[PDB]
C-alpha cells in the first residue's frame, strides 16, 4: 500500500506482480517515476518522524 | 494521413539524395522529436511508418540499462519473462497507443527536418565521392581565408577545406586564385566541411612525380617511401625496375628541371630524392644527403641507427630543425644518435676497445693471465650471462679454479639482484614514527605505507575514506586511530 | 489445450466444452473464436497453454502461427511471437512451432509465445544446425512408389494404369493435363488413398485450390496427412497466403530431411489468382498475363525435386486445358515443359465413361531407368512396344479389359507373356 | 528560392509566422469577457465564431 516498503521493491519486481502489461505500467512507470522519486532506494529515519 | 505522406514522399524533388528508405528515416527522427514536445517526459519513440505498407505505429523502445529515470525506457539486463521479450537487448515493445498525429508546429519541425536532411543528402553523396574519388591532384579557387582554414571550390556547388596544417607556412592565400592540392581525407557524417585538400602531407609528391615524370604511372620506376616537413623539405626515396634507367638523372630532369618544377608548384619546397635501397642501413645512410657517414652501427630490437657524421659537416649533416635526419627518421621510421665531435667519433671501434674502467676485476684470481676479450664482445653484459660451452674453449686459463670463480661471481650477482628486487619491490620504507604509533604493528605499519604516505604528518590528513578497504582494522577503529594521530600531530601542539 | 486436439473436433463438440467450463454461451460465434474463448478462460484459471502453429513472417518482423483447420489462414486462433526468436534462431516460414503460450492482455490481440519446445518435430538445435533450400544440389528421382492397391478393386484400375504406364518416385515433378469433365477429383482421392494405404512410411499432404465446399469436406476426411485446401470463400490474395504458406512448410520440412508429396489442382487456377494479385507492368502478353506473373507460378511448380542427402519433394499438379480462352493454354505451354513428369487424361474416352482414360501415346517419364530395374524395364518397353500398334480408344479397352482379368502387375505381365 | 516556394506550397499555408502580432489584456487590468464582436470585409471568409 504505501510506497514506505515500495521503496525496497527494484524493477525486477514490477512486471513480476500478477496483471502489469503495457498500459497499467505505463502509468506506474510515469506518475511515480516522473516525480523526482527512484523504484528502489533504502532511508533511516522513517519510524521516528526525524 | 497516410496518404499525404505518400504524396509528400512522392513529390520529394532530391529523390536520388532522399530515397523512401531515407525519408522515413527522417520521418521517424520527426515524430521522435514530436513526441518529444508531445509529453512532459523526453522520450525516444521510434514509429517506423512502414511507408509502403500503411501508416505509422508509436513505438516505446524499452532502452535496456539499469537506470529508472524515465521509465518508459527503462529495463534492466533480465526484466524480460513477461509478454517474451526473453532477452538482455534488442527487445523492444509498444505501450503507447493513439499518440498525437501531425499537429502544425510538428509539421513545421518536419518540414526545416526534411530540407535540412536534403542538405544532409547532397553532404552524404559528396561524401560517398570525396571517399570513393581519393586520387589525383584537383585545382580550386578559394573564397575564405582564415588562420586555422581556408574554404576552396571547384563549381556545380563543390565545396573544399584546406586547414592550417595542409597549407605552408609561408604561401600566401587571398580569395581568388586558384590553387592546386590532393583530395586526402574521407569524413561520412561530418557536420562542417565535406571535401578536405591538403599541399603539405607526403604522398602530395608522390603523385606529383606521378603526374610529372613520364616514367612513374608505367610502373618502371616505383615510388618507394617519403617524408615532408611541410613547405621546408621533402625527401623521397625511390626503386627503379631497370637497369639502363638513372633516377638520379631522370626523376629531376635537366640540370635541375622536373624537380625544380615540381617545388615550384609546390610553393617553394625544397626536394631530395634519393634511391632507395633494400638495405635499412645503406638506406639510412644515403638518405641524409647531403653527408658522409663513416659510422654505422645498426641495432634491430630497438629500432637504433648510430648514424654519425665526419666532424666538419655537422651544420650541414643534421641542418635546420634536424630537418635532413627528421625525414631520414620519417623515411624509415627508426631513430638517430649522433653525440660525438672528436673524441673518438667512430663509435664502433671506440666501445668496441674502451672498457678499461668496468673490466678491472673480471679475471681476478691473477691480473696476469690475459686481457678481456672483444671478440665476443664483452659489450652487452646479459645477453653474455649465459653462453654455449661451443665458444668458451677458445681462450687460455679456464682451468677448474676459474669456473669455481665463475659459479661464486654468479652466486654473488644473484644476492645482489635479489637485494636490488627487494629494495625496488619495498616502496613503503616505515620508519620508527610508523611503528612507535601503538595499534599498528608491522604488517599494519606495511600496509599504512602502502595506501601511499610514508611519514607522521601527512597521516593526519586523512579521513575515514582514505583508510577504507584497511585490512586488521574497521572503520570505528580507524576513527580512533586517526584522532590519535591528530592529537599527536595537530591537536598536541608540539613539535 | 492443444490447437489441433480441439480444431479435429467438431463446432458442437466445442460449443458444449465451452459451456461446460462456465462461460458465456459460445454457440454464437465461431467456432475459431469458440476456441479462442477456451483458451482465454483456461489461461485465466491459472496455468499456460501449451499451442502449436506453422510459421509467417511478413515485412514487419514479428512470426504469426497459423492453424491446421483453419487451412493456414488468418484468424484469432493464430499465436504471435516476437521476432526475438527470429533473430535468435533465423526461424523462416514452414516451423510447426511448439511450445508455450500466455493469454494477450488489454492492447493485444494473440497469445504469445514465451519459449521454444519443438521445432518441426525436431530439436530447436535443428534451427541452428541445418541446410537451406536453395544451396543443396537437386537431382532425379531415385526411389521408387508402388501405386497399385493390391484389392482388385474396380478403382485400383486408375493405379494400376498409372504403375503400366509411368509410376512415380520421390523428388518428381508431375503435371496432369486434363480438359474439363475426365474425372480429376476422384482421380486425387484414388492415388492419394493408395500412396498413404501402401506406404505409410512417406508423408502425404494434399492441396485443394478453387474448389467446391462439399469437395472440401470429401477431401478434408479421407485421406491421410494435413489436407489444406482454399475455396471461393477467400480471395486470390489469401489463395497465394496459404499457398505460399504450404510451399514454404514442405521447403521447411524438407530441409528437415522428410519426404513430402503434395498434390495440386489445378496450376491455371492459382495461376489467374497470381495475375489478380500481382499489378500491372504497362504491357499485356498473350492470353492476358503479366511479366513477371509467370514468375511466382514456374517458381511454385519448380520447387519440387530430389533430394539425395535426406528427406525428398514429389508434387503431383494437374492443369486446365479446353477452356476456349487463350490465357490456359499458354500456361499449359509454359508448364508442360519445366515439369519433369507429363501425363494426359483424355476427355473423348471420358464421356464414354471408359475410365481412367489415359493418353499411353503422350504420356512419359524423364529418366525412368531410375524409377525402374533390369527386367522391370524388359516388361514395361515390350507391353508399351505392343501397344504401340496405333490405338486411343481399343488401346483403353485392352488396358482396361486385360486389367479388369488381373490383380497385380506380375500376374498380367506372366498372363500376357 | 523557388525550392523553398515549392515547400510550403505543399505543405499548405506557411511562412515566417513567428510573428506574434497578437492583442493582450494591458498590464494590470483584469476582466471577464463577456461579448465578443468581429466584423469582417466584404469577400473575406467568415470564421466560425462569427
Ligand atoms: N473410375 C471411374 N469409375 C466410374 N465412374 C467414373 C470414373 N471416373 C469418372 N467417373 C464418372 O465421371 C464423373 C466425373 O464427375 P466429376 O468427379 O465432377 O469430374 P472431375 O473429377 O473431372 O471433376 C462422375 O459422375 C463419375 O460417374
Ligand atoms: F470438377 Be471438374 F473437373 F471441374
Ligand atoms: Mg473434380
Amino acid at each position: 500500500h504505501y510506497i514506505g516498503d515500495l521503496v525496497q521493491r527494484t524493477e525486477v519486481e514490477l512486471l513480476k506482480t500478477p496483471n502489469l502489461g503495457k498500459k497499467s505500467l505505463t502509468e506506474i512507470k510515469d506518475v511515480l517515476a516522473s516525480r523526482g522519486l527512484s523504484l528502489g532506494m533504502r532511508l533511516e529515519n522513517w519510524p521516528p518522524a526525524s | 494521413m497516410n496518404k499525404e505522406i505518400l504524396a509528400v514522399v512522392e513529390a520529394v524533388s532530391n529523390e536520388k539524395a532522399l530515397p523512401r528508405e531515407k525519408i522515413f528515416e527522417a520521418l521517424e527522427s520527426a515524430l521522435a522529436t514530436a513526441t518529444k514536445k508531445k509529453y512532459e517526459q523526453e522520450i525516444d519513440v521510434r514509429v517506423q511508418i512502414d511507408r509502403k505498407s500503411g501508416d505509422f505505429d508509436t513505438f516505446r523502445r524499452w532502452l535496456v540499462v539499469d537506470e529508472v529515470t524515465q521509465p518508459t525506457k527503462e529495463i534492466t539486463l533480465e526484466a524480460a519473462r513477461y509478454e517474451d521479450e526473453s532477452l538482455n537487448l534488442g527487445d523492444y515493445v509498444e505501450d503507447q497507443i493513439e499518440s498525437v498525429t501531425f499537429d502544425r508546429i510538428t509539421t513545421q519541425t518536419a518540414k526545416q527536418v526534411i530540407v535540412q536532411k536534403v542538405r544532409e543528402a547532397e553532404r552524404a553523396m559528396v561524401v560517398d565521392q570525396f571517399r570513393e574519388h581519393e586520387g589525383e591532384i584537383i585545382t580550386g579557387v578559394v573564397k575564405k581565408v582564415n588562420r586555422d582554414n581556408i574554404s576552396l571550390d571547384l563549381g556545380n556547388n563543390a565545396e573544399a577545406v584546406i586547414l592550417r596544417e595542409d597549407m605552408l607556412p609561408r604561401e600566401n592565400f587571398r580569395p581568388g586564385d586558384r590553387v592546386r592540392g590532393v583530395l586526402y581525407s574521407v569524413r561520412p557524417e561530418a557536420r562542417g566541411a565535406q571535401l578536405f585538400v591538403t599541399r603539405s602531407k607526403p604522398e602530395m609528391l608522390i603523385e606529383l612525380f606521378r603526374i610529372e615524370v613520364p616514367e612513374i604511372g608505367e610502373e618502371v620506376i616505383e615510388i618507394k617511401a617519403a617524408a615532408r616537413d611541410p613547405g621546408s623539405r621533402a625527401k623521397i626515396a625511390v626503386k627503379t625496375n631497370d637497369k639502363r634507367i638513372d633516377p638520379v638523372g631522370a626523376c629531376v630532369g635537366m640540370r635541375g628541371a622536373r624537380v625544380q618544377a615540381v617545388s615550384t608548384e609546390l610553393g617553394g619546397e625544397r626536394i631530395d630524392i634519393v634511391l632507395w635501397d633494400d638495405n635499412p642501413a645503406q638506406f639510412v645512410i644515403n638518405a641524409m644527403a647531403p653527408a658522409d657517414v663513416a659510422s654505422i652501427v645498426v641495432d634491430e630490437d630497438k629500432h637504433t641507427m648510430d648514424i654519425a657524421v665526419e666532424a666538419g659537416n655537422l651544420a650541414q649533416a643534421i641542418g635546420r630543425n634536424g630537418q635532413n635526419v627528421r625525414l631520414a627518421s620519417q623515411l624509415s621510421g627508426w631513430e638517430l644518435n649522433v653525440m660525438t665531435v672528436d673524441d673518438l667519433q667512430a663509435k664502433h671501434q671506440a666501445e668496441a676497445h674502451a672498457a678499461i674502467d668496468t673490466f678491472t676485476k673480471y679475471l681476478d684470481i691473477d691480473e696476469d693471465f690475459a686481457t678481456v676479450l672483444v671478440e665476443e664482445g664483452f659489450s652487452t653484459l646479459e645477453e653474455l650471462a649465459y653462453v654455449p660451452m661451443k665458444e668458451l674453449l677458445e681462450i687460455e686459463g679456464l682451468d677448474e679454479p676459474t669456473v669455481e670463480a665463475l659459479r661464486e661471481r654468479a652466486k654473488n650477482a644473484l644476492a645482489t639482484i635479489a637485494q636490488a628486487q627487494e629494495e625496488s619491490l619495498g616502496d613503503n620504507k616505515p620508519a620508527d614514527d610508523l611503528l612507535n604509533l601503538e595499534g599498528v604493528d608491522r604488517d599494519l605499519a606495511f600496509k599504512l605505507a602502502a595506501r601511499g604516505v610514508c611519514t607522521l604528518e601527512d597521516l593526519a590528513e586523512q579521513g575515514i575514506d582514505d583508510l577504507a578497504d584497511i585490512e586488521g582494522l574497521t572503520d570505528e577503529k580507524a576513527g580512533a586511530l586517526i584522532m590519535a594521530a591528530r592529537n599527536i600531530c595537530w591537536f598536541g601542539d608540539e613539535a | 489445450m492443444n490447437l489441433t486436439e480441439l480444431k479435429n473436433t467438431p463446432v458442437s463438440e466445442l460449443i458444449t466444452l465451452g459451456e461446460n467450463m462456465g462461460l458465456e454461451n459460445l454457440a454464437r460465434m465461431r467456432k475459431q473464436d469458440i476456441i479462442f474463448a477456451i483458451l482465454k478462460q483456461h489461461a485465466k484459471s491459472g496455468e499456460d497453454i501449451f499451442g502449436d502453429g506453422v510459421l509467417e513472417i511478413l515485412q514487419d518482423g514479428f512470426g504469426f502461427l497459423r492453424s491446421a483447420d483453419s487451412s493456414y489462414l488468418a484468424g484469432p486462433d493464430d499465436i504471435y511471437v516476437s521476432p526475438s526468436q527470429i533473430r535468435r534462431f533465423n526461424l523462416r516460414t514452414g516451423d510447426t512451432i511448439s511450445g508455450k503460450i500466455r493469454p494477450p492482455k488489454e492492447g493485444e490481440r494473440y497469445f504469445a509465445l514465451l519459449k521454444v519446445n519443438e521445432v518441426n518435430f525436431d530439436k530447436p538445435e535443428n534451427a541452428r544446425n541445418k541446410i537451406l533450400f536453395e544451396n543443396l544440389t537437386p537431382l532425379h528421382a531415385n526411389s521408387r512408389l508402388r501405386m497399385e492397391r493390391g484389392n482388385g478393386s474396380t478403382e485400383d484400375l486408375t493405379a494400376r494404369v498409372l504403375d503400366l504406364a509411368s509410376p512415380i518416385g520421390r523428388g518428381q515433378r508431375g503435371l496432369i493435363v486434363a480438359p474439363p469433365k475426365a474425372g480429376k477429383t476422384m482421380l486425387l482421392q484414388n492415388i492419394a488413398q493408395s500412396i498413404a494405404y501402401n506406404h505409410p512410411d512417406c508423408v502425404l499432404m494434399v492441396l485443394l485450390i478453387d474448389e467446391r465446399p462439399e469437395e472440401v469436406t470429401e477431401m478434408q476426411r479421407l485421406v491421410k496427412g494435413e489436407v489444406v485446401a482454399s475455396t471461393f470463400d477467400e480471395p486470390a490474395s489469401r489463395h497465394v497466403q496459404v499457398a505460399e504458406m504450404v510451399i514454404e512448410k514442405a521447403k521447411r520440412l524438407v530441409e528437415h530431411k522428410k519426404d513430402v508429396i503434395i498434390l495440386l489442382d489445378s496450376i491455371t487456377r492459382l495461376a489467374r489468382a497470381y495475375n489478380t494479385v500481382v499489378p500491372a507492368s504497362g504491357k499485356v502478353l498473350t492470353g492476358g498475363v503479366d511479366a513477371n506473373a509467370l514468375h511466382r507460378p514456374k517458381r511454385f511448380f519448380g520447387a519440387a525435386r530430389n533430394v539425395e542427402e535426406g528427406g525428398s519433394l514429389t508434387i503431383i499438379a494437374t492443369a486446365l486445358i479446353d477452356t476456349g480462352s487463350k490465357m490456359d493454354e499458354v500456361i499449359y505451354e509454359e508448364f508442360k515443359g519445366t515439369g519433369n513428369m507429363e501425363l494426359h487424361l483424355s476427355r473423348k474416352i471420358a464421356e464414354k465413361r471408359v475410365f481412367p482414360a489415359i493418353d499411353y501415346n503422350r504420356s512419359g517419364t524423364r529418366k525412368e531407368e531410375l524409377l525402374t530395374t533390369q527386367e522391370e524395364l524388359q516388361k514395361m518397353w515390350i507391353l508399351r512396344k505392343i501397344i504401340h500398334p496405333m490405338g486411343e480408344i481399343d488401346a483403353m479397352e485392352f488396358l482396361i479389359n486385360k486389367l479388369a482379368m488381373t490383380k497385380t502387375n506380375d500376374d498380367f505381365f506372366e498372363m500376357m507373356k | 528560392t523557388p525550392e523553398e516556394k515549392l515547400l510550403r506550397a505543399i505543405f499548405g499555408e506557411k511562412a515566417s509566422d513567428v510573428k506574434d502580432s497578437s492583442l493582450r489584456v494591458p498590464n494590470g487590468v483584469s476582466g471577464t469577457v463577456i461579448d465578443v464582436q468581429v466584423f469582417t470585409r466584404d469577400g473575406v471568409e467568415k470564421d466560425k465564431r462569427a
